[PDB]
């Protein structure tokens, strides 16, 4: 498995035309804050 | 590092605007001869470079 090749799939709105995002914060999709502590509601913006 | 390029009495006027992604310059120079403010009157600016940065900016500081 080559799992060198990276995706986003979490993000708090859809990007515009010609956008390249490299954002590594961490999503927050519960109401608690994540402060840069992933977890539960605090997941990695990336998946491979 | 994705682009690298080597190239009171005056004013120079710029407008600096970024529409998806490209970084789009105009300018404008000439003479003046005032102390206080802008002078009045009218001018148009032309664009000379054009930079796809692909970033995103919000706040800029100038340098002096
Ligand atoms: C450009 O960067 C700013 C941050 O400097 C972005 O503003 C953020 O937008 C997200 C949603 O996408 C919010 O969750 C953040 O709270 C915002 N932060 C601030 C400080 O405003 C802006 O969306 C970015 N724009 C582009 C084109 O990517």
């Amino acid at each position: 498995g080559n799992y060198n090749y990276l995706y986003r799939l979490f993000r708090k709105s859809n990007l515009k035309p010609f956008e390249r995002d490299i954002s590594t914060e961490i999503y927050q999709a519960g109401s608690t804050p994540c402060n840069g502590v992933e977890g539960f509601n605090c997941y990695f913006p990336l998946q491979s | 590092c994705t682009f690298e390029y080597v190239s009171f009495k005056n004013l120079r006027e710029f407008v600096f605007k970024n529409i998806d992604g490209y970084f789009k310059i105009y300018s404008k120079h000439t003479p003046i001869n005032l102390v206080r403010d802008l002078p009045q009157g009218f001018s148009a600016l032309e664009p000379l470079v054009d930079l796809p940065i692909g970033i995103n900016i919000t706040r800029f500081q100038t340098l002096l």
